[PDB]
């Protein structure tokens, strides 16, 4: 990989300007050519890894969701296959990128995973980067049985081993809960996974410190803000 | 679109 | 090129499907593919090759930037090499960009525009993407004289040839002054274009219709904020 | 910074 000869921790290093320059694209190139070094990461760096893939994905789904909706309507004048390709290019780039970031979950990420916190965060983001697979797939089947397959082994571990509020079980739950309601035409059970996450959530507020009960305060927002538009 | 985890 | 074997109208309206979905980096790929057919462009033509790059030019720009600042303020403890590299390997990228757009300007499409209205706006062109190389230079002289000399051919066509409302005049003008006072080091003369700038427009409202007054009126607002920040 | 033209 073009990234072999830069040092690992200067691959962490340019991963952070990156962040700080909105340059995504270089910011997850830098953390895979570290995970490609071998070693494991710790939770500084899986975040990096994470928050780069997302928005390099996130714009990716966002240019599909326009294109898909142009194509749809011209689909309701004869305009020719150009909605059509240009749809199908940018698809291929996100498949791209999501293969990219299971590529890495496989090799060798998700198996060297042995504590909760790095195995969940990483089972997790398999969940996710199916999720996205499944939202432009129409192979799809399996590719939505592989994103639930993840996020349930990701909670049954994280339902064992973490407390109720733990940002990443947390999170886990609320992306489990959009997979259900968006992906798998289970609106009910996202609302119950929803409801029972938030509820055993605020149940152990009370053991958190101030900074730890903002973390977790935070994202259990998310899964009203959830609640309130499904219900 | 529902919300998921953020960063 | 790689689009050498799409027709220049798919280019075009894939141009448009990029710019709604906020890819500009495909969007100016396709515009350098119409431009490189041959062809003349027309003014939406133009304005689509023009947002395309601006807006890809400006995402390196906002980078370059920050990571200028982060290297600034190690040159005021020892990181190593990492944030120069980091910064050169923005500046190189947005170098290239630069130099793509002015290659399209020189070949071929200053030679082929004699209406003041093509003229203009690709002048006006090259002194923006030789302005956006003096801003990473340290060659520089030379570099701004470049800049200095498009503008300077471009004002004098546009005082010859367009009204003091025209919106490529205005936004010549306004870029020029930009130039003076942040790149040329002359905050005065600046200062007196856009002033002069501004009070002719003003008097050349009164033949517009409503919607040209809009589109006249927006630019000359930039034209005050400019002058309200600089006295 | 000033504000140059916009599209
Ligand atoms: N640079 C980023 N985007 C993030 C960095 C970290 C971090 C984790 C452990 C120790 C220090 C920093 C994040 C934690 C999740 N909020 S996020
Ligand atoms: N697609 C864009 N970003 C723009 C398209 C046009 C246009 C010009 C002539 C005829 C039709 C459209 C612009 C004019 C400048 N405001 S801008
Ligand atoms: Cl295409
Ligand atoms: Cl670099």
């Amino acid at each position: 990989g073009a990234m072999g000869s830069m040092e690992r921790a200067s691959l962490i290093q340019k991963a952070k300007l990156a962040e700080q320059a909105e340059r995504y694209e270089d910011m997850a190139a830098f953390m895979k050519g570290a995970v490609e070094k071998g070693e494991e990461l710790s939770c500084e760096e899986r975040n990096l890894l994470s928050v780069a893939y997302k928005n390099v994905v996130g714009g990716q789904r966002a240019a599909w969701r326009v294109l898909s909706s142009i194509e749809q309507k011209s689909n309701e004048e004869e305009k020719g296959p150009e909605v059509r390709e240009y749809r199908e290019k940018v698809e291929t780039e996100l498949q791209g990128v999501c293969d990219t970031v299971l590529g890495l979950l496989d090799s060798h990420l998700i198996k060297e995973a042995g504590d909760a916190e790095s195995r969940v965060f990483y089972l997790k983001m398999k969940g996710d980067y199916y999720r996205y697979l499944a939202e432009v797939a129409t192979d799809k089947k399996r590719i939505i049985d592989s994103a639930r397959s993840a996020y349930q082994e990701a909670m049954d571990i994280s339902k064992k081993e973490m407390p109720p509020t733990n940002p990443i079980r947390l999170g886990l739950a609320l992306n489990f809960s959009v997979f259900h309601y968006e992906i798998a035409n289970s609106p009910e059970e996202a609302i119950s996974l929803a409801k029972t996450t938030f509820d055993e959530a605020m149940a152990d507020l009370h053991t958190l410190s101030e900074d730890s009960y903002k973390d977790s305060t935070l994202i259990m927002q998310l899964l009203r803000d959830n609640l309130t538009l499904w219900t | 679109r529902s919300l998921s985890e953020r960063l």
